[PDB]
Formats: C-alpha cells, structure tokens, sequence
C-alpha cells in the first residue's frame, strides 16, 4: 500500500429552491456523484456524469 | 441531587434544561452528544478473492495403467485418459502407441495478491450504541464515553450518569455483511460449505494461510487431442470478479440516519436516530442556594424580529429589575424554543439582550430568569433562505407549528358549528318545555 | 443575504432603505444612480453631403 494522487473535479453551482437543491456540474471526464437522504429511507442515488 | 430527561441523539446539536431543587436555586444543564458509535458483534465466516487455479505437472504410466486418487485439495479434480502418445521437444516420449495412459490433475489455490485483495464475510448480532457525551452545569464542564443500555453507567470523577434504551433500535448492517478493502456492503454470501460456481464466494477458507481451502469452480478436464503434451480444463469465471463488477455501492453512501460506516472494527459513528433516557445525580455541592443567589424582583419580556429555522433567527430582549449582582441562568420552558446564552451577569437594574431559534411561526413561549418566568409573544416570519448547512436544533410539533391567525380562523369556523348545534338543541329543549307548560 | 428594491430612475436623488435580517442589527443600504446612458442598437445605412 502507498498513497496515490487522485484529480478533484470541479465545485458544483449549487441553486437552492424550495424544499430542494440543483447542482450545475461541469466535469470532463466521467465523475462519480452519490446523494443520500439522511432520515429513515437513503433514497441513495449514484450516478457518473460526463459533460457539463 | 438525581435529575431524568431526554436527549435528542443528534451530534452536535446542544440541548439544555433547568433543574429546579425547591431548596436551591434552579440551574441549567447543557448536553452535547459529541460522538456516537454503534459498533456490533461479528464472527469471520470466511475469506474468497480470486482462486489461482494450479495445474499440477501431468504423468504418463508410459505403457501401463493409471488410477484417480482421492486428494482433499480445493476443488481437487483428477481424470485419467487412455493412450496419448505425448511429444515434449524430441519427437516422442513413450514407446507403446496404445495403452499410454495419461493422469490430468488439478486444483485451485489462493492467488499470490489476495493477502490484500480479499473480501471477508461476516454475520452481525444485535448492536450495542456507544455515546461520548460532554456535559456542563454551572461553571464544571465533563467529557464521558458511556453505553446507551440502561445499566451500564457512565462516571466523571464526581458525576454519575445513566443513559438509555435507545428508543427504537436500529442497525444500517443486514444480518451479512461483506468487507473489501475497507468497503462495507451488506450481501446475502452464500454459508460455509455452500459454495456454487460462478459466483461470490466460491472458494472459501478460514484464513489466507489456512490450508483447508475449500472450493467448487466447476473445473472439468478434457481429452488431449493435439500430438503436443498440455492437460486441457475449462473452468467457471471467478465469481469474486463477479461480484466485484456488480457490487454496487458500498453501505458508507447508501446507510440512513446519516451513519457514518467505519471498519477495523465495525461499526457506524455519528449516528443520528431516536432519543435517550439520561438519569444523572448531578452533585449538590455545585448547586448553590437560592439565599446567596440574585432572586430578580421583576422582569419583563420584549421580543425583537424573529425568524423560525435551523439558524439563530431571532432576538429579544429581557428588562430586568434585580438586587444583586449574579450570573442568572437564562432559560426557555418550551420545546419549540431554544437560547444561544446560558448564564448571563445580572445586574441591579437594567436590560439583557438575548438570542433565540423557534420552529414554530409564532414565539408564543415562557423565558425564565433566576426562577422568574414571563411569556414571550412574538410573530415570526417564515425564513428568506431556502438550504442551510446546518442541522435544525430544535423538532417541528403540531401543537406550537401554526400561526395563531390560522389557529384563530380554525377555532372560529369550528365553533360556528359548535355554537350552532348547542342553539339547535336548546332550541328544541325550550319548545318541548313551552309545549308541556302551556299543554 | 439577498435584498430586493425598487429604485427610482432618478440620478442624483439617494434612494435609502434597511435591510433587517431576523438574527441581526438593521443595515442601512443607500443606493444613487450616479450616472445611467442607453445606447441604441445602430448600423450606418449611407452618408450625404
């Protein structure tokens, strides 16, 4: 094992809105983003988004 | 003295109470939980990565006969062929064209790289949860890491504290669990023993170094049919890889309540769910009586612009009039309202002002001062915000949620009807009582 | 904290108003139009003389 550096995507445009969030995302390569509620259901969502 | 409450387990939200002894004045008492860690019990089932499937060097009884022997290898699979006639560089290596049998031997081992590349399969019980709790009353501070049971109890030094049952039990981890390279999935493993091809955990062993591996890869050994020595198999993909390609996401982004999923040991910390019973004999030597502290002669409440979220949105103000100089603890009587502030310096006479968070619309709450309680009436404006970064400290109820506008139009259409069904009853009662008079 | 005003067109008259967030002291917010010019859109067609 050893330490391995590792690219940081760029920081999303967050838009707020009631009872609800919109993440503009802009990454060239295909970047991983994962949510999750934090109540009694996940309602994870996993995605890898390319483009913007 | 020993004083019961409820905590919120939420980290980092504080929550605060006032313990009022009739001998003593009250005093305040703020509870952070500042870690959780909800850690169960597991036992190792087993271990699987990729399976190196080594071919032993085949034999030849070069003009006799062979027999399958009965090794206890992983996946041990042993076949014998009739005459061969095998050629390895100098154009032959027997000398009886028939009857030159052949043994094809194999079986599978650990590959070299699963000491780090290896899953380990687990089964959960029932999960003990685990608090470091920082606590403060009066002027003394205490960091205490308890277990939230019912029994176990937790000590400072002075201060003896008692925690739980947690509300209602949960547990982000299914009864199997799997653990890869620190990833924590929850995968129904097939048990010890019940290994299938093609799929997880097909060879299975107590121990990287354990040698009774065992395995079912559905490897199958065919006739050679090329002059050239070779042993020919086809075997089942590993299904290790399998598993590792549909794996999914592991439990650190898919577990509720906000759990944090940790390893070596498990366990999930900062785990926000239910609420805890805490009974605690605070000291009576921090306590001081209420003939040395500043008993306030009369106060009175004056509320500012205030604002119902997570953050402190609202202001008031408390004028005061007093006969010593003291450090009053400040406090709010209501569970849809909480203080910055806990202990503020009071003077003689003058004025403190306070901030404060609500859930409900309207500040309809009781503040208290050095005992003394006033009703703070207010009218909060709903928030200009729409996300915050921070957790809401205080619970949303039913009772204190609706506006007092709301509620009086409620109560007005509602008694409508209740007056007009009373008018309707007495009016018929008094019409039977004139018809049975004048009869 | 975002504020919303109707400022008169008008250069050279201050226009004043508080902000009042619910957790903070009132700011006061003076906002003058110093200068304002509109500028058509325009492409020459010819010349003369």
């Amino acid at each position: 094992p050893t330490v391995c550096p590792v690219p940081l995507a760029h920081t999303p445009t967050v838009t707020k809105w009631f009872k609800g969030i919109t993440l503009h995302l802009t990454a060239t390569r295909p970047t991983l983003l994962t949510t999750r509620k934090l109540g009694l259901r996940a309602d994870a969502t996993a995605e890898w988004i390319t483009g913007t | 003295f020993e004083h019961a409450t409820t905590v919120p387990n939420v980290p980092g939200i504080p929550y605060k109470a006032l313990v009022e002894r009739a001998g003593y004045a009250p005093l305040n008492l703020e509870i952070t939980v500042v870690s959780s860690e909800l850690t169960p019990s597991t036992n190792k089932e087993y271990v699987t990565c990729r399976f190196h499937t080594v071919i032993p060097s085949p034999q030849v009884k070069c003009c006799g006969s062979l027999e399958c022997k009965a090794s206890s290898k992983a996946d041990y699979t042993c076949r014998v062929f009739g005459g061969v006639y095998p050629f390895m560089w100098g154009g032959a290596q027997c000398f009886c064209d028939s009857e030159n049998t052949q043994l094809s031997e194999a079986y599978v081992e650990f590959a070299p790289d699963c000491t780090i590349d290896h899953a380990v399969a687990l089964k959960v019980h029932t999960a003990a949860l685990k608090v470091g709790l920082r606590i403060v009353y009066g002027n003394t501070t205490a960091h205490l890491d308890t277990f939230v049971n019912g029994v176990t109890p937790g000590s400072s030094r002075d201060l003896k504290v008692i925690a739980g049952p947690i509300s209602a039990a949960f547990s982000p981890f299914d009864h199997k669990v799997v653990i890869r390279k620190g990833l924590v999935y929850n995968y129904d493993f097939p048990e010890y023993g019940a290994m299938k091809p093609g799929a997880f955990g097909d060879i299975q062993a107590s121990s990287l170094d354990a040698t009774d591996i065992v395995a079912r890869t559905d490897i199958r050994l065919l006739k050679p049919s090329v002059k050239n020595i070779h042993v020919p198999y086809t075997q089942a993909v590993s299904g290790y890889e399998m598993w590792k390609n549909n794996s999914g996401r592991p439990l650190q982004e898919t577990a509720p309540f906000g759990c944090k999923i940790e390893v070596e040991p498990l366990r999930a910390s900062n785990c926000a769910y239910g609420h805890i019973p805490i009974s605690i004999d605070i000291p009576d030597a921090a306590f001081v009586r209420s003939s040395e502290s500043p008993t306030i002669l009369e106060v009175s409440c004056t509320v500012a612009d205030c604002i119902y979220s997570a953050d402190f949105g609202g202001s008031l103000t408390l004028q005061y009039k007093a006969d010593r100089e003291g450090h009053c603890p400040v406090h709010s009587h209501s569970t849809t309202a909480v203080l910055k502030e806990a202990t503020t310096h009071v003077t003689a006479v003058g004025s403190i002002t306070l901030h404060f968070s609500t859930s409900s619309p309207q500040a309809n709450f009781i503040v208290s001062l050095c005992g003394k309680k006033t009703t703070c009436n207010a009218e909060c404006k709903p928030p200009a915000d729409h996300i915050i970064g921070e957790p809401h400290k205080v619970d949303q109820e039913f009772q204190a949620a609706v506006s007092k506008t709301s509620w009086n139009w409620l109560l007005a259409l509602f008694g409508g009807a209740s007056s007009l069904i009373v008018v309707g009853l007495i009016v018929l009662v008094c019409s039977s009582m004139l018809i049975n008079t004048r009869r």
